[PDB]
RNA sequence: GGAUUUUUGGAGCAUCGACCUGGUAUUGCAGUACCUCCAGGAACGGUGC
C-alpha cells in the first residue's frame, strides 16, 4: 500500500513538516492531496539559522518537504 | 481537492529552493506546481561576511514570472487582490 | 472635575456592576468544561478590572481631605452652583439622547445568545492557552516532558509507564542524580505544571498560593521539614545527614554549605526551589495526573479504530404574465406598480381606495381607470 | 438628554452636604429666581434624582473611600467570590419567594373562582 | 403512494402538485419522472365539592369613613385569604320583584358569605388587591 | 487487483525491502541515513514502494559543529520519512 | 475625513514606473496620518498628494518603504521619529510645503539611507545658505531637488557654520 | 503516480553594478535589454572558485 493514502487523511492536526533546505514549518494541516502537497493554516515556520516567523496560510510541495513529524495522540493502525 | 485554486490570483510569496523568495499575484497554476505570478518581486538574501555587517535583502522587480516546480519549495499567503 | 463625587461613585457603581454581572455568572449552570473554564476566565478578568478599579479609586483621597473642608462648610453654596450652572449654560442645539450613561456598562458585562463571551473579553480564546491534549484542565500532556527525560537519561528502558511512576514520587529516591543536568529539566516540566496551577483554577488567587509556597519553603523547607527517628535531619541542598539539631544549625552557616560547593545554596537554590513547587504542584494535582495516567493508559490498551475514534471527539413566468414593467400610479403618491393587471386589482382595493377619498371623491366604477390627480377631479366635478 | 442628567447629578452632589433636609443648596435656589422642575417628587425624573442623591450619601461613607481604605473588596478575590455566591443565593430566596407567592395567588384564584357566590345573607 | 395522482369525473388522471392531465394510465406512471414533477417535489370542581359548609353566625361592623367595614372571622389555619366580591341582585334562590341593586359578599372557606347591599353606584372600590386587608395574626379582615 | 497485491507483497518479502519486512515482523529497529547527515534509529509501522516510512519512537542524532562537534540527537514519538531522502537502511543496529 | 485602515484597504495598489510596488492615496485630504500599518509591509512607495497633513508623523514600522511622496501638503512642522520607523527610506519628496526655518530639516538628516531628497517650491529654500545648510546637516543625501552634490558645495558647507 | 525536462534529491582570483572630479559632440518624438569617449581617486557592494 501507498503511503500516500495515509498521509491524505489527515485535517485539522498539529503536525510539523520539516523540508529539505534547512526549513521546519510547524501548525495544523488542513489539506493533503496525492503528490503529498501539504496546505496548513497558521504555522509557524523556522529556516536555516534564521528567525522563526509565523504565516497564516502556507502551501509545501511533495518533493521539497523531507521529514514529518505527527503528535503522540495518533493511531498509526486505523490510518493504513 | 481543490487547496490550491483557493488561493488563486492573490498577492502569495513563494520560497525558491535557492533562498530567494517571488511575491506576485499568482494568477495560474497546474499540477507539476507551476506558477504564473504576475508582476512579481524577487528578493534574495546576500551574506554579510563580517562581523559588523547587517544582513540585507536585494528585491528586483521582473512583472509576470513563470516559476516551475523544480525550484519552488513553498508559497504563503501576503496581501488579497487588488 | 468632581474626583471625590462623580469618579467615586462612578467607580463604586462600576464595581457593583462587575459584582452583578459575576453573580449572573456564578448563578448560571454549565454544561461543558470548556465553557466552565471561559466563565472562569472571564470572571478572573472581571475579578482584575475590579481590583484595578478599587485601586485606582482608593488613591485618590489626598485632595479629598484638604477639600472636605470647603465642600462641607454651609457659608458656601449656591454661588458656586449658579456660576456652574452659567457654565452648563450652553447650546442646546445637539438633539440627540444618550441612554448609554447606565447602559452601556450593563451592556459591557453580558454576553450573547450565539456567543458566551464578554466585551472587554471577546478576543479571549481557550485554545490560546491550552492544547487538545489537555482538554482545558482535563489531562496533562507529558509526551514532551518524557520525551525529555529519554533525551537527557539517553536510553529506551523507559516508557510511558515508567515515567509516570517515576514522576509519581514525592519524598522517595529520585531516579537520577541530584548535581546531574536533568534537575535542569526538571525546572523546565515543573514551568508548565505552575502554569498548569494558573491553567486547571483561573479563579483561584495565585499571588497569595505563590506566597504562601515560598513561607512554606523558606520558614520550614529550609530548617528540616523531614524529621527522623544521618537519618535525623535531612538536607535537600547539601544531600546529607545530619546528627542532631544543633550539628545541623552549626553546619547551615558553613563555608561549604554557603558557597563551598557545586550544590550548596548560593547556586542550588532555585533548583531546590523549582523541586519544591514541581512537589507542591504534584500534591495539588494528584488527581489530574491520575487521570492522565488513566487516559493514557486507556489510550494504550485500546486498538485503532477506538483510538481513531477517542482522537476525534422564473423569468419566463415573468415576461409572460406581463410582469417586471414599470408603471407609475399618481393617485397613491406615485406609487409604483409591476404589471397591468395588478394595478387594475390594485385599482379597486383598500389602499386606492383611501388615496381618493382624501381628494374627496367617492369609490365608484367611473373612476376605475383614473390615474391623475387632476382627471380624477376634473370628472368628479363633471358629474 | 446629557444637559438635564449633568444637571441632576450637579443637584445631587450640591444637595449631599447639607447639614439638614430642608437646608440645602438646592432649596434656596429655588427662591433665587432658577427653575429647576427636578425638585418637585411628582416628576419622573425625581425617582432617579433620589437615586443619584442616595448613591452621592452612599459615596461620603468612612468606608467609601474618604477616610479609610477597602482592603476585602480590593486585595481578596475570595471575599469577592463569597460575596457573589451570597448574592446568587439572595437572588435564588428572592426567585423562590416570588414563586411561592404566585402559588399562592394561583390557589387564591382557584379558590375564588369556587366558591358559591348565591348563598347571600344580609345581617 | 402517490399522494397527488388523482381520477377526474372523465375516466382519466390529474396531477395536483404539478396539475398535469393524464388521458391512458400508462402516462400516468411516466409522468412522475422528470423535470417538472421533480421541480414540483423539491419546491414543495375538586376544590368546591369538598369546600365544608356549616354555615356559621358572622360578625361585621359597618362604618361610614370619609377621606370601611370590619369583618370578625374565626381561625382558618390555611393560607386562603377571605375574598370580596360585588355582584348583582338578578340571580337569587327565590328571584324576590324589585331587585335592581348591587351587593358586595365577603366569602371564606370555613365561614359562610356575609352580604352588604350599596344603594350608590360607586362609591368604592371592591378590588381585592387594592383595598383589602387579612391580617392572620388576629383575625381581622377589612375592606375600604 | 489481487494479483497485483500478491505480487507487490511478494516484492515486498522476497526482495530489497525484505529487511524493512523484518521491521513490520518482528518490530525491530532499523537505522536509516539522511541527506542532512541525520541517522533515525527506530521501528517502522508502514512502508511502501518508494521508501516512505511511518516511524514510531524514532532516535535522530547527528554532528553539529559550534572545536569538535557535539552528538546531539532528539527523540520523537511517531514521525513520517520520504523515500527520497532515505541514503542507507542498516537492519540490524549496533547499539 | 480622518485616515484610517478603510482608506488603505481600498486604495489602488499596482506596481509604479519604477518598478515598485506603491499605493494611490491622491484626493483624500487627510488631516493626519495614522493606522499604516495595515499594509503589513508590502509596499515600497507611498504617495500623499492633495492632503492637508499639517505635520509628518505617526509613521509605523515599515522596513519595505524605499520612497515618501508628501507633495502638494501643508506639512508646517517635521516629525522627529522618521528614522526608527523607515530604515530602508531612500526618497524623500517633500515639495510644496509650508517650512520656513532652517531647523526643521534637523530630524531630516536623521535618516542614514536617504540619498534623494526634494524641497523645492517651499520659503525654506528662499533664505540665504539653505542648500549649503543641507548638505552639512545630511551628508548621505546625493540628490538634493533634483541637483547632484557639488565638491565645491560640500567644501563651502564644511567651511560655514563652523 | 518511484529511471535524464518538473513530484520520491546532486545531496586571494575573474566579472558586474555603482560613488566622486574636468574637457568633449548630439537639442533628438517613443514603448527601448545597456547606451558618446578619455583621464584621476576610492578607505562601496553582489556573484562563482
Amino acid at each position: 500500500m501507498k503511503l500516500v493514502r495515509f498521509l491524505m487523511k489527515l485535517s485539522h492536526e498539529t503536525v510539523t513538516i520539516e523540508l529539505k533546505n534547512g526549513t521546519q514549518v510547524h501548525g495544523t494541516i488542513t489539506g493533503v492531496d496525492v503528490s503529498m502537497n501539504t496546505h496548513l493554516k497558521a504555522v509557524k515556520m523556522t529556516l536555516k539559522n534564521r528567525e522563526p516567523v509565523q504565516l497564516e496560510t502556507l502551501s509545501i510541495r511533495g518533493n521539497n518537504i523531507r521529514y514529518f513529524i505527527l503528535p503522540d495522540s495518533l493511531p498509526l493502525d486505523t490510518l493504513l | 481537492s481543490s487547496k490550491m485554486l483557493q488561493h488563486i490570483d492573490y498577492r502569495m510569496r513563494c520560497i525558491l529552493q535557492d533562498g530567494r523568495i517571488f511575491i506576485g499575484t499568482f494568477k495560474a497554476f497546474d499540477k507539476h506546481m507551476n506558477l504564473i505570478l504576475c508582476d512579481c518581486d524577487e528578493f534574495r538574501k546576500i551574506k554579510p561576511k563580517n562581523s559588523k555587517q547587517a544582513e540585507r535583502e536585494e528585491k528586483r522587480v521582473l512583472g509576470l514570472v513563470l516559476l516551475r516546480g523544480e525550484n519552488l519549495v513553498s508559497m504563503t499567503v501576503e496581501g488579497p487582490p487588488p | 472635575m468632581e474626583t471625590i463625587l462623580e469618579q467615586q461613585r462612578r467607580y463604586h457603581e462600576e464595581k457593583e456592576r462587575l459584582m452583578d454581572v459575576m453573580a449572573k455568572e456564578m448563578l448560571t449552570k454549565k454544561s461543558t468544561l470548556r465553557d466552565q473554564i471561559n466563565s472562569d476566565h472571564r470572571t478572573r478578568a472581571m475579578q482584575d478590572r475590579y481590583m484595578e478599579v478599587s485601586g485606582n479609586l482608593r488613591d485618590l483621597y489626598d485632595d479629598k481631605d484638604g477639600l472636605r473642608k470647603e465642600e462641607l462648610n454651609a457659608i458656601s453654596g449656591p454661588n458656586e452652583f449658579a456660576e456652574f450652572y452659567n457654565r452648563l449654560k450652553q447650546i442646546k442645539e445637539f438633539h440627540r439622547k444618550h441612554p448609554n450613561e447606565i447602559c452601556v456598562p450593563m451592556s459591557v458585562e453580558f454576553e450573547e445568545l450565539l456567543k458566551a463571551r464578554e466585551n472587554p473579553s471577546e478576543e479571549a480564546q481557550n485554545l490560546v492557552e491550552f492544547t487538545d491534549e489537555e482538554g482545558y484542565g482535563r489531562y496533562l500532556d507529558l509526551h514532551d516532558c518524557y520525551l525529555k527525560y529519554i533525551n537527557l537519561k539517553a536510553s529506551e528502558k523507559l516508557d510511558y509507564i515508567t515515567y509516570l511512576s517515576i514522576f509519581d514520587q514525592l519524598f522517595d529516591i529520585p531516579k537520577e542524580r541530584k548535581n546531574a543536568e536533568y534537575k535542569r529539566y526538571l525546572e523546565m516540566l515543573l514551568e508548565y505544571l505552575q502554569d498548569y496551577t494558573d491553567r486547571v483554577k483561573p479563579l483561584q488567587d495565585q499571588n497569595e498560593l505563590f506566597g504562601k509556597i515560598q513561607a512554606e519553603f523558606e520558614k520550614k523547607w529550609e530548617n528540616g521539614t523531614f524529621p527522623g527517628w544521618e537519618e535525623r535531619a535531612q538536607r535537600l541542598f547539601s544531600t546529607k545527614g545530619k546528627s542532631l539539631e544543633s550539628l545541623d544549625t552549626s553546619l547551615f552557616a558553613k563555608n561549604p554549605k554557603s558557597k563551598g560547593t557545586k550544590r550548596d545554596t548560593e547556586r542550588n537554590k532555585d533548583i531546590a526551589f523549582l523541586e519544591a513547587q514541581i512537589y507542591e504542584y504534584v500534591e495539588i494535582l494528584g488527581e489530574q495526573r491520575h487521570l492522565t495516567h488513566e487516559n493514557v493508559q486507556r489510550k494504550q490498551a485500546r486498538t485503532g479504530e477506538e483510538r481513531e475514534e477517542e482522537e476525534e471527539e422564473p423569468y419566463w413566468l415573468y415576461k409572460l404574465h406581463g410582469l417586471n414593467i414599470n408603471y407609475n400610479c399618481e393617485i397613491c403618491g406615485n406609487y409604483t406598480y409591476r404589471g397591468p393587471k395588478a394595478f387594475q386589482r390594485h385599482f379597486a382595493e383598500w389602499r386606492h381606495a383611501h388615496g381618493m377619498r382624501c381628494l374627496g371623491i367617492p369609490n365608484t366604477a367611473h373612476f376605475a381607470n383614473v390615474t391623475q390627480i387632476e382627471d380624477a377631479v376634473s370628472l368628479w366635478a363633471k358629474l | 438628554s446629557a444637559f438635564d442628567l449633568d444637571v441632576v447629578k450637579l443637584t445631587a452632589q450640591f444637595v449631599a452636604r447639607n447639614g439638614r433636609q430642608f437646608l440645602t443648596q438646592l432649596m434656596q435656589k429655588e427662591q433665587r429666581n432658577y427653575q429647576f422642575d427636578f425638585l418637585r417628587p411628582q416628576h419622573s425624573l425625581f425617582n432617579y434624582f433620589t437615586k443619584l442623591v442616595e448613591q452621592y450619601t452612599k459615596i461620603l461613607i468612612p468606608p467609601k473611600g474618604l477616610f479609610s481604605k477597602l482592603k476585602k473588596e480590593a486585595e481578596n478575590p475570595r471575599e469577592v467570590l463569597d460575596q457573589v455566591c451570597y448574592r446568587v443565593e439572595w437572588a435564588k430566596f428572592q426567585e423562590r419567594e416570588r414563586k411561592k407567592e404566585e402559588e399562592e395567588k394561583e390557589k387564591e384564584r382557584v379558590a375564588y373562582a369556587q366558591i358559591d357566590w348565591h348563598d347571600f345573607v344580609v345581617v | 403512494k402517490d399522494p397527488y395522482f388523482m381520477k377526474n369525473h372523465l375516466g382519466s388522471y390529474e396531477c395536483k402538485l404539478c396539475l398535469t392531465l393524464h388521458n391512458n394510465e400508462g402516462s400516468y406512471l411516466a409522468h412522475t419522472q422528470g423535470k417538472k414533477h421533480q421541480t414540483n417535489l423539491a419546491r414543495r370542581v375538586e376544590v368546591k365539592k369538598f369546600v365544608k359548609i356549616g354555615r356559621p353566625g358572622y360578625k361585621v361592623t359597618k362604618q361610614r369613613d370619609s377621606e370601611l367595614f370590619q369583618i370578625d372571622y374565626p381561625e382558618i389555619a390555611e393560607g386562603i385569604m377571605p375574598r370580596h366580591r360585588f355582584m348583582s341582585a338578578y340571580e337569587q334562590r327565590i328571584e324576590p320583584p324589585d331587585r335592581r341593586w348591587q351587593y358586595l359578599l365577603m366569602a371564606a372557606e370555613p365561614y359562610e358569605t356575609i352580604a352588604f347591599k350599596v344603594p350608590s353606584r360607586e362609591i368604592d372600590k371592591a378590588e381585592g388587591k387594592f383595598w383589602t386587608h387579612w391580617n392572620r395574626e388576629t383575625k381581622q379582615f377589612f375592606l375600604q | 487487483p489481487e494479483e497485483l497485491q500478491k505480487r507487490e507483497e511478494e516484492e515486498f518479502n522476497t526482495g530489497p525491502l525484505s529487511v524493512l519486512t523484518q521491521s513490520v515482523k518482528n518490530n525491530t529497529q532499523v537505522l536509516i541515513n539522511c541527506r542532512n547527515n541525520k541517522k533515525l534509529l527506530g521501528r517502522v509501522k508502514a512502508f511502501d514502494r518508494h521508501c516512505n516510512m511511518v516511524l514510531e519512537n524514532v532516535k535522530e542524532m547527528w554532528t553539529e559543529v559550534p572545536s569538535k562537534p557535539v552528538n546531539k540527537d532528539r527523540y520523537i514519538s511517531k514521525m513520517f520519512l520520504r523515500g527520497d531522502s532515505v541514503i542507507v537502511v542498516l537492519r540490524n543496529p549496533l547499539i | 475625513v480622518k485616515l484610517t485602515a478603510e482608506l488603505i484597504e481600498q486604495a489602488a495598489q499596482y506596481t509604479n514606473a519604477v518598478r515598485d510596488r506603491e499605493l494611490d492615496l491622491r484626493g483624500y485630504k487627510i488631516p493626519v496620518i495614522e493606522n499604516l500599518g495595515a499594509t503589513l509591509d508590502q509596499f515600497d512607495a507611498i504617495d500623499f498628494s492633495d492632503n492637508e497633513i499639517r505635520k509628518l508623523d505617526g509613521f509605523p514600522l515599515l522596513r519595505r518603504l524605499k520612497t515618501l511622496l508628501v507633495n502638494n501638503n501643508r506639512i508646517c512642522r517635521i516629525g522627529e521619529g522618521l528614522d526608527q520607523a523607515l530604515p530602508c527610506l531612500t526618497e524623500l519628496i517633500l515639495t510644496n510645503n509650508s517650512l520656513v526655518e532652517l531647523g526643521d530639516l534637523d530630524p531630516l538628516a536623521s535618516l542614514k539611507s536617504l540619498t534623494y531628497l526634494s524641497i523645492l517650491r517651499n520659503p525654506v529654500t528662499n533664505k540665504k545658505h539653505y542648500r549649503l545648510y543641507v548638505i552639512y546637516k545630511v551628508p548621505q543625501v546625493r540628490v538634493l531637488d533634483f541637483q547632484k552634490v557639488k565638491l565645491k558645495e560640500r567644501q563651502e558647507a564644511e567651511k560655514m557654520f563652523k
